């Protein structure tokens, strides 16, 4: 419990939050997301 | 979703379909934040002008799903809902502020290469990314209608220009997105992508973090106006109030 929300009430899934399987993961970048990171000046 | 393009495969893991569930229809999008609980807008739930006032039993989720019409076999998930929680101040009569409701699913469901949780916001986060110019990206069905998952990617509007662009009281808790009204490009989030994820990716960790939620639309076309969208940052500890007793 050393997550911001508890485990207890908030179920699993915090720690490895917005790595995607299929991308992330596995090194793989989606198709637009670089317009996403380009736009962070 | 209008003027996006065809999302990948298990491109929005953490997307997740809210439908009525007599008769069956497609109501609005949401975002899974953890095995158990789904976020959503409160106006996709209650909106007393349209004598819409869900409760638990009226509903159902699907998650995991990425094309509109075909059923995925052993990859789409259902699921029951246990409760709902709207914000006791969401405003529906005036500006919609506070526009944000937590729903618990009646069991939790198993992650895979297609159903997996995106991020809250942190502080650092939050202060860095949310800045007018910097995109974020909304996901949903196009709407004829769709096959499969759209995406569109939006810049975060200057707080004056948001604020000119209605007569609506705006509030600190939205923000707004979008292309000016030209065309330096005009792909958007609709009403049937209400409830959704406005998601940003973090350069400094690669994470994915949910920072807003896509509020009120009708039909496609905002009359050259910008979406406007809950600040799930500033709301992040109601979030947390309503789990850790719920
Ligand atoms: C029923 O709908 C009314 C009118 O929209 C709303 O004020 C009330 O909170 C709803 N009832 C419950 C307990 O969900």
């Amino acid at each position: 419990y050393q997550t911001f929300f508890n485990p207890r009430t908030f179920g699993s899934g915090e720690a490895d939050c917005g790595l995607r399987p299929l991308f992330e993961k596995k090194s793989l970048e989606d198709k637009t997301e670089r317009e996403l990171l380009e736009s962070y000046i | 979703i209008v003027e996006g393009s065809d999302a990948e495969i298990g491109m929005s893991p953490w997307q997740v379909m809210l439908f009525r569930k007599s008769p069956q229809e497609l109501l609005c999008g949401a975002s899974l934040i953890s095995d158990r609980w789904v976020l959503t807008a409160a106006h996709c739930l209650l909106y007393p002008p349209w004598d819409k006032n869900f409760t638990e039993n009226d509903l159902l989720v699907r998650i995991g799903k990425h094309s509109r019409t075909r059923y995925e076999r052993n990859i789409e998930k259902i699921s029951m809902l246990e409760k709902i929680y709207i914000h006791p101040r969401y405003n529906w009569r005036e500006n919609l502020d506070r526009n944000i409701a937590l729903m618990k699913l009646k069991k939790p469901v198993a992650f895979s290469d297609y159903i997996h949780p995106v991020c809250l916001p942190d502080r650092e986060t939050a202060a860095s990314l949310l800045q007018a110019g910097y995109k974020g990206r909304v996901t949903g069905w196009g709407n004829g209608q769709p096959s499969v998952l759209q995406v569109v990617n939006l810049p975060i509007v200057e707080r004056p220009v948001c604020k000119d662009s209605t007569r609506i009281r705006i509030t600190d808790n939205m923000f707004c997105a979008g292309y000016k009204p030209d065309e330096g490009k005009r792909g958007d989030a609709c009403e049937g992508d209400s409830g959704g994820p406005f998601v940003m990716k973090s350069p400094f960790n690669n994470r994915w973090y949910q920072m807003g939620i896509v509020s009120w639309g009708e039909g496609c076309d905002r009359d050259g106006k910008y979406g406007f969208y809950t600040h799930v940052f500033r709301l992040k500890k109601w979030i947390q109030k309503v789990i850790d007793q719920f």
